[PDB]
RNA sequence: AGUUACGGCCAUAUCUACUGAAAAACACCGGAUCCCGUCCGAUCUCCGAAGUUAAGCCAAUAAGAGCCAUGCGAGUAUUAAGGUGGGCGACUACUUGAGAAAGCGUGGUGCUGUAGUUU
RNA sequence: AGGCGAGCGCCAUGAUCAUCACGACACACUUGUUUAAGGACAAAGGCCAGAUGGGGAGUUUGGCUGGGGCGGUACGACCACAGAAUCAGAACGUGGUCGACCGAAGGUACUCACAGCGAGACGAGAACACUCGUGUAGAGCAUAAGGACUAAAGAGUGCCUGAGUGUGAGCACUACUGCUUGCAUGAGGGGAAACCCGGGCCUAGCGAUCCUACGCAUACGAGACACUUGUGGCGUGGGUGUCAGAAAAGUUACCACAGGGAUAACUGGCUUGUGGCCGCCGAGCGUAGAAAGCGACGCGGCUUUUUGAUUCUUCGAUGUCGGCUCUUCCUAGCAUGGCCAUGCAGCCGUGGCGAAGUGUUGGAUUGU
RNA sequence: GCUCGGUCGUGACACGGAGGAAAUGCCAGAAAGCACGGGUUAACGGCGGGAGUAACUAUGACUCUCUUAAGGUAGCCAAACG
RNA sequence: UAGGGGCGAAAGACCAAUCGAACAGUCUAGUUGCUGGUUCCCUCCGAAAUGUCUAUCAGGACAGCGCGCACGCAGAGAGAAGCAAGGUAGAGCAUGGGCCGGUAUCCUUAAGGAGACGGACGAACUGCGAAUGUGCUUUUCUUCUAUGCAAGCGUAGUGGGCGAGUUCUGGUAAGCAGGACUGGCGAAGAGGAAUGAACCUGGCACUGUGCUAAGGAACCCAAUGUCUGGACAGAGACCGAAAGA
RNA sequence: GCAAGUUGAGCAGAGGAAGUCUGUGAGGCGUAGUGAAGACGGAAAGCAGUGUGAGUGCGACCCGAUAGACUUGUGAACUAUA
RNA sequence: GGUAAUGCACAGUGAAGAGGUGGCAGUGUGCAUCUAAGACUAAAUACAACAGGAGACCGAUAGCAAAGAAGUAGGUUGACCG
C-alpha cells in the first residue's frame, strides 16, 4: 500500500536535469512581477522554502497579490464533481513568466489602430480575425521534367 | 537532553529582554472543594458501585517536557513546551568536541 | 582594433601537448616597522619598485579526446481508429492517420553589454 | 514547692481528672438448680467503620480474513516499485522504516575541502606521522528510503539563545495535525554591510467533549457591606496504539431463537499443479552393432479413474462409508481367435496390429 | 491452600492535638487482616539431561559433567493406557 | 417436603403426555440493523451499485448521480491556432549492479593476471525519446445552439454489481481473486448468429403503402445461379501440439 | 386577511343555545445586533390560519423470537423420598 | 430541578425563651419579612356501578366476549379459560 506525505511519489519530478545542478541564475532574481500577469510554475529542487504542492507543477495561473519574495496565484480545480478556486503561495525562484498570451497581445495592438479609424471614416471595425487554413490552391504546371515511379525494388 | 539553568529572553510585563531562571514544571495536588470533586463524591455515596469509567488500555511511555521560566526582576512566569523525551538534565557539563 | 574593472547567456567557452605576442595595462617580484593573521609574513594584511617576460591572463596550432549543429539511418522501429480479417495459441497481415532513437558521415570551436586605457 | 551538666533538658516526689486488672456485695440481664442458681460478666439486640466473601447477583469477553479457529496485522503514520509518460488508482502484492534522539546534531559569520591513486621521507612492517602532484564527489550529511548540496548545506573556528512576543491569511480530498506566508512591536541576535533567524537541508516521530493541574488578566458573586473558600474567560500540560477516542475472562457433546447458499462439511461444473497413460530426439548399453529389446540429458501432448485449487447451484433439508443383490456401457486387450517382427531350431517367451463376442473364481486376518 | 505463633512494619472510623474569626484541610492514633517465622500429601498435586569406559563385536557394573522442592522406588505392560 | 425451591443407591433423573429452572395470569401490542406481505387507470421525466468517517463489514450519516418549484441567462462532454508539464513503447548499456570470451601489448611467473574490444542483460539501471491522453489562453476563431441551459430551496432511491473490447498485478492455471479506460445488461423490446442476460444490425405511441441492414438464396424455409483454380480422407463445411513421410 | 404590527388565551355580557355575535384583557413572537460576562449598540416584514411533502417521540405500515420481572394465585390423583 | 444539601427517616448528641427565612460553603454586623414543634373549615376541582338525553359513530366475520334461557353451552386436578 501507498503513503500520503506532502512529497509522495516525487522521484522523477523534483529532480535536476543532466548537467544542470546548482543554484538559480541572476535573471531569476532580477525579474519584476505585477498583479494580473500570467505566470507558470516550475519547481527548483535546490530551494526548500516557498515550494508549492506537486499538483501545481507545470500549471499556469494569474497573479492576485505580490509580496517581498513571494506571489499569490489563483487556480481552479475539480473536487467532488464541482469547481473550486484555490489560492497558492509560491516563492519567486519557482516561477517563470508565461508565453500563453503572446499572440493575442499582438492582435490587440493591430485592433487598437483600426478601432479609432472606425469612428472617423467607417462605423464598425474590420477587426482582423484569424481564419483556419482553407482548401488546396490551384496550380499551373509546365509539364517538362516528368519523373516515373515503379515497383522496381523487389524487397526480398 | 541537557538544558541550561538560565536564559536571557523577552519579558511580556517588563516589555524588554531580561534574565530568567529555568526549571521543570511541577504537578500540584488535587483540591476537594472544586465542582468536579464535589459532584463525584456525592455520586459515589450510596450503593451504586463504580459510577465513572477508568482507563486501562494505556499505551504511551514518555510525556512532554515542559519548562517554567521566571523573570528575575518582576517574578512573572512563562511556560515553554519542548516535546517528548525519556530523560532530562539541568546544568550539566558541555558536550566538548574531539574527546579521546 | 585588442586589453583591463564590473557583468549577461553558462564547454562553439572544457581537457592535453606545443608556439607567438608593438604600446599601455595585468602580473610575477622586493621587504615586514606598524594594523591584521599563521607551527610557518607560504596564505591572509600592510609598506614598496631593484629586476623579468620565464609563468599566469590573452591569442594561434593539432586527419587531437570531449562538446554544438546538420545530413543520413528511415517512412525503418513503435503507435490511434476500424472489420463476421488470419492464427490452437504465442502473436500478426491489411485500410485511414501520427512518427523515433543509437550508430555513422560532414562542418564548427564562444558570442555580446556598460565604462576606463593604449596609435 | 526539690536535685544534676558546661534558664535549658535531664534526673526526684507532691498536690488535680479520667482510667486497666483484682476483689465483695446484689438491683439490671440470664437459666424449669425456680420459695433456686448465676451476675454487671455472659447471651440477645441497635448505629457507624475496616477485613474476608464464585455461597450468590448482574454483565462483558473488538475488527479485517479466498468459511471460521490458530498465525500475521494489509487497524494510526513515512519513502521507494508497479498499476500501458498529468494527478489519482485495488489484493493477507514487493523492498523497508516509525512511537525517538540532540545546549548542539539549533541560529548566524567566515575559512577550507573530501574518498582514492602516483612519487618521496629511520626505526617502521600490508597498516603510525609529515609532504608534493592529480582528483565532478568515486566522500560526508546522527537515525528508513528517495531527492538536494562544492570558494557549500560537508569539515573546522568565533559569537548568540529567534527552540522571541501580539494578531491575520492560506496549501495538502483538510476536522485534529504539519508546513508556507502578512502586518505590528522587543533598554533582540549574528554580520563591515546588503541579507538571514518565531527549532533540526526537504518529505515521518503523533490525540476531541467532560473532569483535573499550572500560567495570564478582564469578568461574576443571590437584601446590604468586609474578608477566607468558590464560579466564569483564553492558552498549555495529565490520554484514549481497536490511534475521528466504551470501563471488561472462559466453556457448552445438555442446549434455545432470528436469519444466511452473501459462507464450510457431498455431487456436478471450470482448471490439471500432483496422479496416471502416450509420443519426439539419439548419449550410451546390449557377445558384433545407436534403434531384437532398451534409451540418460532435454522437449511436446492427452485423460479425469488420485489428491489439491476455487465458491457458480442447494442451509422453510437432494439421507452420509463399506458390503449384499442386479443390469448396462468404455478400452488404454489379462485369457480365448486371426496375423507381423525377433538376440524366432523345437518347447517356453518378448515387442507390435485389426478386434470389446464369451470369460475373469473359492477362502484366512481386518468395519474397511 | 489449610493451620500455629509472635510484631519489627503497615493498616479504618471513633477518640485526641496544633493553628485560624470559622469552615475545609493537617498531625497523631489504630483491632482483626497482611507481611514475617514454623507444621502439614490416605490436602490439590509433582517425581531430569549430556559425554566417555571391559583381553572379537556388542552392552556398560565404573567415571566425569550440567541441573532440583524431589529427579518415578516395589510391581505391571504394544494392556479398555504405544 | 413447593419453584432459584423440593426430592434423588446420581441418569442433570423426576416434581399431573411439560424440566440444564413447573403451571396460571399480568406488566406487554416487550425488542428486532433479520425473513414474509403491502389493495385503481392513463400521461410526462428518470437513477445507483462510487469517495470520507463509523465496536464498521447483511446497517448508518455526509458528499456524488433523479425529480418538483424555478430567480434569471451567452453558452458548449467537438475541433483548430499559439503555449506548458510528462519518462511509458521503442532505442541504449557513459554513474551504479552484473554474464561469457579476447589480438597486439603489459606484469609476473615460466602459471596466471591486465587488456586498446566484441557478444548477452534489470519492476526498484538512463545519456535519447514517441503515438494516444491532460491543462492554459483566444469567438479579437471555425462549427452548433431556446421545444435549450439554470443559481437557490425542499426531498427520494442507491452505497452486494456483473460482462465485452483494449491493457495490467498475484497464481501451473480457472466460468479464479483484484485495478484502469470506452460503450453495454442491470432498467432494453424487435430482426439475425438452430438454441443462449451481455455478440452482429439497430433503440419501441397507434395504423397503411414502398425500400434497405445484419444474415441468407437445392429441400425443411421467403429468395440462386454463373466463371476460374485446388482437394478423395465414411474428409470438410464445426474441431489440438512438438515432430514428420 | 391585515401589516410596524399581529392573535378563536382563559373568562364575562347577549341569545328557546355543545352553533353564532360582542366585550374585557394577559401572554408570546416581530419591530437591529455583539460578547462567558461586566458592558456596549450601527443593514434585511412579520403574526395568525387552511392544507401538502418530510424529521423526532408515543403500539407508530402489518405479523413474528429465545428471554426478563411481579403476585397475601395453583399443583406430590402421575412420579421421588421420610 | 435544588446544584459545597430540596424533603423524609434511623443512631449518637441535644437548645434559647426568644427564635426562623431572604435558591452560592464559612465568620461578623446593620436591614427587610415572618412565628414551627396542638386543631377545624364552605365554594370554585376528579371519576365506576345505576338512571336520563344526544350523535357527519357501527350495522350481525362489524359494534361490548355476549342484538335469543351470555360469562351461557362446554372445558382445567387446580388457579383459571370460553
Ligand atoms: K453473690
Ligand atoms: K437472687
Ligand atoms: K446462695
Ligand atoms: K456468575
Ligand atoms: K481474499
Ligand atoms: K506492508
Ligand atoms: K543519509
Ligand atoms: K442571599
Ligand atoms: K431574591
Ligand atoms: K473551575
Ligand atoms: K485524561
Ligand atoms: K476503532
Ligand atoms: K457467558
Ligand atoms: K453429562
Ligand atoms: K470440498
Ligand atoms: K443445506
Ligand atoms: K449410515
Ligand atoms: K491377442
Ligand atoms: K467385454
Ligand atoms: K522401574
Ligand atoms: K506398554
Ligand atoms: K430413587
Ligand atoms: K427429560
Ligand atoms: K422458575
Ligand atoms: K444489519
Ligand atoms: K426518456
Ligand atoms: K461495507
Ligand atoms: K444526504
Ligand atoms: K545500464
Ligand atoms: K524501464
Ligand atoms: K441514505
Ligand atoms: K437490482
Ligand atoms: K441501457
Ligand atoms: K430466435
Ligand atoms: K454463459
Ligand atoms: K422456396
Ligand atoms: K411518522
Ligand atoms: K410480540
Ligand atoms: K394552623
Ligand atoms: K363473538
Ligand atoms: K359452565
Ligand atoms: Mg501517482
Ligand atoms: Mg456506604
Ligand atoms: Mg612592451
Ligand atoms: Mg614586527
Ligand atoms: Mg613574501
Ligand atoms: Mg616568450
Ligand atoms: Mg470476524
Ligand atoms: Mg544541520
Ligand atoms: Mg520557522
Ligand atoms: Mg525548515
Ligand atoms: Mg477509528
Ligand atoms: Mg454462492
Ligand atoms: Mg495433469
Ligand atoms: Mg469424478
Ligand atoms: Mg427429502
Ligand atoms: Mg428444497
Ligand atoms: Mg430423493
Ligand atoms: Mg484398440
Ligand atoms: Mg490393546
Ligand atoms: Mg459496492
Ligand atoms: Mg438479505
Ligand atoms: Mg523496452
Ligand atoms: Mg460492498
Ligand atoms: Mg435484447
Ligand atoms: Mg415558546
Ligand atoms: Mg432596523
Ligand atoms: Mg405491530
Ligand atoms: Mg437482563
Ligand atoms: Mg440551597
Ligand atoms: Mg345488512
Ligand atoms: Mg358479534
Ligand atoms: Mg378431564
Ligand atoms: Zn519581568
Amino acid at each position: 500500500v501507498s503513503s500520503h506525505g506532502y512529497r509522495r511519489q516525487t522521484r522523477n519530478l523534483f529532480s535536476q536535469a543532466f548537467r544542470k545542478h546548482g543554484m538559480p541564475n541572476t535573471s531569476t532574481y532580477l525579474t519584476q512581477y505585477a498583479v494580473g500577469e500570467y505566470v507558470d510554475i516550475k519547481v527548483n529542487p535546490a530551494i526548500h522554502k516557498g515550494m508549492p504542492h506537486k499538483y501545481y507543477h507545470g500549471r499556469t495561473g494569474i497573479i492576485k497579490e505580490v509580496n517581498r519574495g513571494s506571489v499569490i496565484v489563483l487556480f481552479n480545480r475539480i473536487l467532488a464533481n464541482k469547481t473550486v478556486e484555490r489560492k497558492v503561495i509560491v516563492g519567486i525562484e519557482h516561477i517563470r513568466k508565461s508565453k500563453c498570451q503572446d499572440e493575442y497581445l499582438k492582435r490587440l495592438e493591430i485592433n487598437k489602430k483600426i478601432i479609432e479609424e472606425a469612428e472617423k471614416k467607417g462605423e464598425v471595425p474590420v477587426l482582423f480575425k484569424r481564419q483556419p487554413k482553407g482548401p488546396k490552391p490551384a496550380v499551373e504546371m509546365l509539364m517538362n521534367n516528368i519523373i516515373e515511379l515503379s515497383y522496381d525494388k523487389v524487397e526480398s | 537532553v541537557n538544558i541550561p539553568k538560565t536564559r536571557r529572553t523577552y519579558c511580556i510585563k517588563c516589555a524588554y529582554h531580561t534574565e530568567f531562571k529555568v526549571g521543570l514544571l511541577k504537578k500540584g495536588k488535587d483540591s476537594p472543594r472544586k465542582q468536579g470533586a464535589r459532584r463525584y463524591a456525592r455520586k459515589q455515596r450510596g450503593v451504586h458501585g463504580q459510577t465513572k469509567p477508568i482507563l486501562k488500555r494505556k499505551a504511551k511511555t514518555t510525556k512532554k517536557v515542559i519548562l517554567k521560566i521566571e523573570c528575575t526582576k518582576c517574578k512573572s512566569s512563562q511556560l515553554k513546551v519542548r516535546g517528548r523525551a525519556k530523560h532530562v538534565e539541568f546544568g550539566a557539563e558541555k558536550k566538548v568536541k574531539g574527546e579521546a
